[PDB]
């Protein structure tokens, strides 16, 4: 579908140009496969960023990564790749308003769940290739918040930096208290403690 | 500097002397094909290669929101005021932390250094 | 895709 | 020594099922690209680069004397792994292997020789943006360059060999039949542990 | 693996074409999987609970079938093509 | 730092800023304008030129940088090369003026012809020691 | 024995109490770290306008680096000074590292007054990313 879609946009095959026109032109690779290449990288993945937060006919999972410096847009689809949940973020601006909370505070009895929430486009999977072009908020509290500018320009937020800790080492009360090496070794002692 | 190619099978055309006038002609090898060459050069290597990064930098850097935003230094084709600065991060653009400009202003992608 | 059958639908021939 | 760097420094392509590097032209002229100008299109974009044209010089010249797709294609097949006794067989190898061991995720069919030509092109390029310092070398431990095998794409690997043997089996009990003039029961073909 | 990926890897293998005489051609095109199933000593399908399996030391599998269409070719410009359903 | 740029070693490439094979074929005459400046300096007075030269010509920069870090001089880095190749490299070079530091080499008079100069150039700019 | 015996007397713990200093040293650690931080920014700018010079044997990268490690070490280590004149004859810390008996006066400033410079084979956090540390900061900060 991926290739159907860039089709019917303006992307051109490599089978029908000359190389003279490779030089200006941006590069399409899918699964690390060159299709063609695209004069227009930018509104192009603005569309393709469209469609996957809308689960149109791109899926969550699939990762289009912009190397601007390159002119190279890579589409990942297979599998293996290892993605989380971000927080959209639109002119210093969560997408998550006070009404996706209303409703997930009622998520029994109202069938709206996570998949509305990605599905609305306000949360959306990214994968560690794509981090390299995420600019990453770390809490919407103050990190965005108008001061002395480090960078006005947000494209994501954490959902809560505790997260990035496994199963093992998050039932430890005040870990960024510790050192880690002792964190590491309860990672261990709660795998052999009884219970 | 100059490549040239062969007007019959576009083949590389390789220096060579007639030394029956002391010319330099760029003859085509398993062609019989010569051209009068004139750039009068055959090699040339930058080993110094203080080449310019903002012939190597593109505009469309603009962009990218990873990349450091400032209003120190307005533009000098459209006096924006905000542009992206960054280095060049590259060998043979050796160890040197300087900065490269590029105008934030979309169709102006003017690139200076300070 | 797959498709499912039912039990009922596996013939005895597993055990002749 | 003395005349190996005069040249300078020049690329060589190992391919899979070739006991020996071959050069990169000579991989394009087997493609079908014999003119020096319809490779370097495909390898380079920017032609008023001479930097660039000065990293692919040598290369070119190594595969100077070569400079035909049959006469590249013996010279691929002379250097393979079981090599063709004749000519024929040599060049029939070597198109085999481009055919379908050479990058066959851009394709296995004969027509996207053009897209493996380009691929090929792009491989290059990316390694004279190394050589040239302007891109950096990628990082092997960088975790965007993995992936997990899961159950998932694990059984199929092993569902692909099992069903490659099973399929083997029922090939042995059905020629051993037929071999004989009779016919065979497929329930008895089946060897039903091979996959259990 | 089990929805899409072994459908595909039982289509995408070779069809299978023999000679010594009459020629055979055999292609798998649909595949099946019936629930963990268990046969008794008098080869009875039963429903295998996963706890059964941890105490009887079982195995938690589903038996899996396939279509395989036989198609034979007498040499007399016919083909009698016999589908077997659930092999 | 005398006795250390004395012993720490120090080759051709280190002091080059860049290296260009042109054609020339009349020595008198020079394919670069500033060259033909100095050049002519050099042949007022003929210097294994009588004969006919190699019409190839190897103009190479030494950067003025390097050149003074090192306590090099031009003249030296002649001698240097002249050692090594005999006269069977004529090498002229530029008075020490400007920091445009141009010493150009040719084959003997006496004397591939073209493609021997790289090899030249890529043996002397690694293995040659100032 | 005998040391043993007198300790039920005395006793010998480790709390809390222990790792707090008192508000004025909080505040000459932050401003020291502040101190710290500036003229980390003023190298910074020095480097980026090329009016920062190599040093002999260093390439600008390597006088770069070790200017900001040596800036960031006597930080810390001032923070740490001053952190262990805050600390009180009471203090079990101070009670168990000028006897000998474990830790050290660098675990006391870790504790009360900054961990300091992480480093991976000798050096700074190295850019995983492309020119980053981690997604959450902006491509070419040295920043400490
Ligand atoms: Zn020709
Ligand atoms: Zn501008």
């Amino acid at each position: 579908p991926i290739l159907e879609f860039l089709e019917e946009w303006s992307m051109e095959n490599l089978e029908e140009i000359s190389p003279a026109a490779i030089a200006d032109a941006t590069k399409i690779f899918v699964n690390g496969c060159w299709v063609g290449i695209h004069k227009d990288p930018e509104q192009l993945m603005n569309t393709l960023r469209k469609l996957r937060r809308q689960m149109d006919i791109i899926v969550s999972e699939v990762s289009m990564i912009r190397d601007i410096r390159e002119r190279e847009i890579r589409i990942y689809t297979d599998a293996g790749r290892i993605c989380r949940p971000l927080l959209i973020v639109e002119k210093q601006k969560l997408l998550l308003k006070k009404r996706h909370i209303d409703q997930l505070k009622e998520r029994e009895y109202n069938n709206y769940s996570w998949q509305d929430l990605v599905a609305s486009g306000v949360v959306e999977y990214i994968d560690t290739l794509e981090e390299e072009t995420v600019m990453l908020a770390m809490t919407p509290d103050d990190l965005q918040e108008k001061e002395v500018a480090y960078c006005s320009t947000y494209t994501h937020c954490e959902i809560h930096p505790s997260m990035i800790l496994g199963v093992c080492a998050s039932i430890i009360p005040f870990p960024d208290h510790n050192q880690s090496p002792r964190n590491t070794y309860q990672s261990a002692m709660g795998k052999q403690a009884m219970g | 500097v100059g490549i040239r190619f062969c007007q019959e099978c576009n083949n590389m055309l390789y220096p060579k002397e007639d030394k029956e006038n002391r010319i330099l002609l760029y003859a085509c090898r398993n062609c019989d094909y010569q051209q009068e060459a004139d750039n009068s050069c055959i090699y040339v290597n930058k080993i110094t290669h203080e080449v310019d990064e903002l012939t190597q930098i593109i505009a469309d850097v603009s962009q990218d929101p990873t990349l450091p935003r400032t209003e120190d230094h307005p533009c000098q084709k459209c006096g924006h005021k905000e542009a992206v600065f960054f280095q060049s991060h590259s060998a043979r653009a050796e160890d040197a932390m300087r900065l490269y400009y590029v105008c934030t202003a979309p169709h102006c992608g003017h690139r200076w250094t300070e | 895709g797959v498709k499912l059958l039912d039990i009922s639908e596996l013939d005895m021939v597993g055990a002749g | 020594g003395a005349k190996k760097s005069a040249i300078g420094q020049r690329i060589v392509a190992t391919l899979p099922y070739i006991k020996q590097e071959v050069p990169i032209i000579i991989v394009f002229r087997a493609l079908g690209f014999v003119s020096d100008r319809d490779i370097l299109e495909h390898i380079i974009y920017d032609f008023e680069d001479p930097e660039m044209m000065e990293m692919v010089k040598p290369s070119l010249d190594e595969a100077f004397v070569i400079q035909e797709q049959n006469v590249a294609l013996n010279f691929i097949g002379s250097r393979g792994a079981k090599p063709g006794v004749t000519k024929e067989k040599r060049i029939k190898y070597a198109k085999e292997v481009l055919q379908k061991e050479m990058l066959p995720h851009v394709g296995v069919s004969d027509f996207c020789e053009t897209k493996k030509a380009y691929f090929l092109g792009y491989m290059v390029h990316r390694l004279l943006l190394a050589a040239l310092g302007r891109r950096e070398l990628d990082d092997r431990d960088h975790y965007g360059n993995k992936r997990l095998d899961l159950a998932g794409p694990l059984l199929a690997f092993l569902f692909r060999g099992m069903f490659k043997n099973l399929l083997k089996e029922v090939r042995i009990y059905a020629q051993k039949f037929i071999d004989r003039g009779k016919d065979f029961n497929l329930e008895l073909a089946i060897k039903t542990r091979i996959i259990s | 693996f089990i929805q899409m990926s072994v459908q595909r890897i039982v289509e995408d293998a070779p069809p299978i074409d023999l000679q010594a005489p009459p020629r055979y051609l055999l292609k798998f095109e649909q595949i099946y999987l019936s629930k963990p199933t268990h046969w008794e000593r008098d080869g009875a399908p039963s429903p295998m609970m996963p706890n059964e399996a941890r105490l009887r030391n079982l195995t938690y599998s589903a038996p899996l079938y396939v279509d395989i269409t036989k198609t034979v070719i007498k040499e007399g410009e016919e083909q009698l093509q016999t589908q077997h359903q659930k092999t | 730092k005398d006795i250390l740029c004395r012993l720490e070693h120090t080759t051709l490439r280190k002091v080059t800023a860049n290296t260009a094979i042109y054609y020339d074929p009349n020595p008198q005459s020079t394919v670069v304008a500033e060259d033909q400046e100095w050049v002519n300096v050099y042949y007022e007075m003929p210097d294994f030129d009588v004969a006919r030269i190699s019409p190839w010509l190897l103009r190479v920069e030494l950067d003025r940088k390097h050149m003074t870090d090192r306590k090099l001089t031009m003249e030296q880095i002649a001698e240097k090369i002249n050692a090594g190749f005999g006269d069977d490299l004529n090498c002229i070079f530029n008075d020490d003026n400007a920091e445009k530091l141009v010493l150009r080499i040719r084959i003997m008079n006496s004397d591939d012809d073209d493609v021997f100069l790289r090899c030249i150039e890529s043996n002397m700019l690694t293995d040659m020691t100032l | 024995t005998v040391i043993n015996n007198w300790l039920l007397i005395e006793g010998h713990t480790i709390g809390i109490g222990d790792s707090i200093a008192d508000s004025k040293t909080y505040q000459d650690i932050q401003n020291t770290i502040k101190k710290a931080k500036q003229d980390v920014i003023e190298v910074i700018e020095k480097a980026h306008n090329n009016e920062l010079e190599p040093t002999p044997g260093n390439t600008l990268r390597q006088t770069f680096e070790n200017q900001v490690n040596r800036i960031l070490n006597d930080a810390r280590d001032k923070t740490g000074s001053s952190a262990q004149k805050s600390l009180s004859e009471y203090n079990n810390f101070k009670s168990m590292v000028v006897s000998g008996a474990k830790g050290s006066k660098i675990n006391i400033s870790q504790v009360i007054a900054v961990v300091g410079q992480q480093n991976v084979e000798g050096k700074r956090i190295p850019f995983g990313f492309k020119h980053r540390t981690l997604p959450h900061f902006i491509k070419d900060d040295y920043g400490p």
